[PDB]
């Protein structure tokens, strides 16, 4: 008959009683008790719930059993404030955005302790005590479960967001407020739309792994959320009254966007040239009364070497228009690979050019396809950065890293991308964590250099299918 | 279908022998918890001047097997057995309170029962002499037939291991065994700080639990024995 | 003095036979209550996880069935019976 915070306040926890009826002919009672005694240390133990979570796929570390904290003179509130510090800076160090289980060996990891409740001195019996959190989520008080379901919903499911190195307090505060806020709950209208889209995107792939020959360099199996991805972000645009994106990218999947994105017909794609010449078409959308131009840019096989040009394009066509500082209506939507973005000079040289005078264009929108390999390389020879779009951190722009396999998270990212730019004029960074299917060419195993990673990419659903199971099985 | 199969013998034999005469029983089991505060802080002062001393340390089983001898004495009918002499069916009156220690000895584990006789003429000093010379004689192999037999009443203490309480079975020729549960808090404060444990006020309990043949005991004699049980420790004339 | 009288039939006989043959065993009962807070927690997580994902729910006993089993193989005298083979007592050890 007892309220739930007056028990929190004693430390009340739940029980359950087991009983162990035996033959005492064959079984003694000390063996009973003993027995009595492992069970009830396994339901409290570190190890048999990390074997669980294992089993079932949960990609958190399980809560901890702790005696709760003796009353010294150690406050809880202001440590409470730390965590929440702590989750807006760094949760991105434990969110759901690998689709893969893996692990880079050579790869340094940072030390996040700071992300565990154990560390600020609180436990599991400090989960429905109230702690005064000092205006968090619009609250004077707030339970510590409370705090930890806004944090994780926050920050540690399909998107990891950086963001608290931006110095300017008003543009820090409207992303720490709309990724507090939530991912919104999809329609299922919204899930259809979605499922039309990555239906067209492995179609595609299909086609062109199957009726052409020497087509696995170009191959987008792994990061086919890209389609829905750019597809996001052009449509948002369009309905922010824009006038046109200008893509610049290099040679994967270049073919499936100009089908699914800039709406070329079929025909005229089909006539290794036609994956370095430029293109024009047009986006209307669905949901909307909204048109936009969408134009690809030329470009050599030097990765990179497209940013500074396409950039260029943009600014042309936004002087000729003319709107002023509150025009640039030119969004720039440049894709990279993540060993060439980490590695090569000239990405970050060109994003130098974003705010000067004679270069602005109102911010370009970042997508990094990072399939965590180049060729035979891994991120552990590619960059001594901790993610492959770390500079965004030096010029003080929002970094989104989103699960490639979780398309509902993969669409609103692009969408917060482009309200960011909108509102903001800056550059933004979207790290799309995907994986790489087949080989770099076509005479290539690569197992015979990176077998462990293979092991978890062959044989695996693709990204169409383990989201159309997914929603049947919810 | 092919099982290891591998026959019990030497003292296992007759452990299992008892067990299958003992279902002509019929028994029924009294439980009560009792406050135990007293006891962990009483037996730490006794503790405490015995390492300032000569050494040695006495346990819970010592304090509680000395309250049930007191409790057997206040309550005589938990002392008495049935048995059919002359084909007829027949209360056992014991001339003396035969107390049975549960001793777990080490095999070459096996539980036997021997006995600390004519506790019902000894004093706190002389009753724990008598227990620690069955404990001595187990561990070192020189324990005699007569040391087995005539035991009268019975203790165990499932409460090492951390049991809760538990319901023993009965061994013919004998009217109660009493069994000692774990003197853990109760599960829901298990996690709980000591600080604010103390401000609620929670003591520490011992479940204690009386297996008796219900043909010679009845239910209310049981429960006022551990009635006696319950107040004896936490009684000043007792400490 | 005419209660109602019905014979029990099918498997209720059967359960019925069992509990006849079941008072051949001299049982005896352990209780031992076990903190269950980490328990509620950590399904719940499990739980919201697969919501999530592709459904399904684990339960309670989903759980406790399993610790069962890893106590079964840390204590393996849990696991064996009586029977009298060759007309002598013997411990059963199955595989
Ligand atoms: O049996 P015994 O004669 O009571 O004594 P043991 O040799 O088993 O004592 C070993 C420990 O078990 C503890 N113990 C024994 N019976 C217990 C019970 N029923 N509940 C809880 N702890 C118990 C004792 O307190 C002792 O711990 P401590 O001496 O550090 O305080
Ligand atoms: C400037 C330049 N240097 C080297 C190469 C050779 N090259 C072609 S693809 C490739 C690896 C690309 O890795 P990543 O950027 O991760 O792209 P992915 O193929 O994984 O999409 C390299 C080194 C190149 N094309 N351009
Ligand atoms: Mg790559």
């Amino acid at each position: 008959g007892a309220s739930e915070d007056r028990l929190a306040e004693l430390g009340v926890g739940k029980l359950v009683t087991i009983t162990s009826t035996y033959d005492h002919r064959v079984i003694q009672g000390a063996v009973s008790g003993e027995f009595l005694r492992t069970m009830s240390r396994l339901l409290t133990d570190d190890s048999f719930w990390d074997e669980i979570f294992d089993a079932m796929n949960v990609p958190y570390t399980p809560m901890r059993w702790a005696q709760d904290v003796p009353n010294t003179g150690v406050d809880k509130n202001t440590r409470v404030m730390q965590l929440i510090e702590a989750y807006r800076s760094r949760g991105h160090l434990i969110a759901d955005t690998n689709p893969l289980s893996w692990v880079q060996p050579g790869m340094p990891v940072p030390d996040h302790r700071d992300l565990d409740i154990e560390t600020h001195n609180l436990t599991i019996w400090d989960l429905d005590r109230t702690f005064n959190v000092g205006g968090f989520g619009g609250k004077e008080t707030m339970t510590l479960r409370e705090v930890l379901s806004r944090l994780r919903a926050a920050y540690t499911l399909k998107v990891g967001s950086e963001y608290t190195h931006i110095l300017d307090r008003d543009e820090r505060t409207w992303l720490q407020d709309r990724l507090e806020a939530g991912m919104p709950k999809p329609t299922q209208a919204e899930q259809k739309y979605i499922l039309q889209k990555l239906n067209a995107a492995e179609a595609f792939e299909n086609f062109l792994q199957t009726k052409y020959v020497g087509q696995k360099r170009f191959s987008l199996e792994g990061a086919e959320a890209l389609i829905p991805l750019m597809d996001s972000a052009i449509d948002t645009a369009a309905g922010q009254g824009l006038d046109e994106v200008v893509i610049g990218m290099p040679h994967r999947g270049r073919l499936n966007v100009l089908f699914n994105i800039v709406g070329k017909p079929l025909a005229s794609i089909f006539n290794d040239v036609k994956y370095h010449l430029g293109s024009e078409g047009q986006h209307l959308q669905m949901f909307g009364d909204g048109e936009i131009k969408v134009s690809l840019t030329a470009n050599p096989s030097h990765l990179e070497a497209v940013n500074p040009v396409m950039e260029g394009i943009v600014r042309a066509k936004q002087d000729y228009l003319d709107k002023g500082v509150d025009g640039k209506t030119v969004v720039p939507l440049l894709l990279h690979g993540d060993a060439a973005f980490a590695g090569l000079g000239i990405v970050p040289e060109t994003i130098n050019l974003a705010k000067l005078r004679g270069y602005d264009v109102g911010g370009t929108i970042h997508i990094v396809v990072n399939n965590q390999i180049g060729f035979t390389t891994t991120p552990d020879s590619s960059r001594s950065m901790h993610y492959a779009t770390d500079y965004a951190k030096a010029f003080g722009c929002p970094v989104f890293h989103v699960n490639g396999d979780d398309p509902e998270a993969v669409v609103w990212v692009g969408q917060l991308a482009t309200e960011y730019r909108r509102r903001f004029g800056k550059d933004v960074f979207i790290d799309l964590v995907c994986y790489r299917l087949r080989g770099h060419n076509e005479a290539d195993d690569p197992s015979m250099t990176q077998p462990k990673m293979y092991e978890l990419i062959t044989g695996r659903e693709t990204v169409r299918a383990q989201y159309t199971e997914d929603l049947l099985g919810r | 279908p092919e099982p290891g199969q591998t026959p019990i013998r030497g003292i296992f034999k007759s452990i299992a022998k008892n067990m299958d005469i003992s279902l002509e029983i019929p028994t029924a089991t009294s439980v009560r918890d009792m406050p135990a505060r007293l006891m962990f802080e009483n037996r730490a002062m006794v503790n405490d001047q015995l390492k300032r001393t000569r050494g040695g340390k006495i346990s819970f089983t010592h304090i509680i097997g000395y309250a049930m001898v007191k409790a057997v004495m206040a309550h005589p009918d938990m002392n008495n057995s049935y048995d059919v002499i002359d084909g007829k069916p027949t209360l056992i009156v014991p001339e003396h309170i035969n107390l049975g220690l549960a001793i777990d000895l080490p095999q070459k584990r096996a539980l036997v029962v021997a006995a600390i006789k004519e506790t019902e003429k000894m004093n706190f000093s002389e009753f724990l002499a008598a227990y620690e010379d069955i404990v001595a004689r187990s561990r070192k192999g020189k324990l005699t037939m007569d040391d087995y037999q005539g035991v009268t009443v019975s203790l165990t203490n499932p409460g090492g291991i951390g049991t809760r309480h538990s319901v023993p079975r009965l061994t013919k020729g004998q009217g109660t065994i009493i069994g000692v549960g774990s003197m853990d808090y109760p599960a829901e404060f298990q996690g709980a700080s000591e600080d604010r444990l103390a401000e609620l006020g929670v003591g520490k309990l011992v479940t204690i639990t009386s297996t008796y043949d219900h043909r010679v005991i009845q239910g209310a004699v049981s429960g006022e024995f551990l009635r006696t049980m319950s107040r004896l420790l936490t009684d000043d004339s007792f400490w």
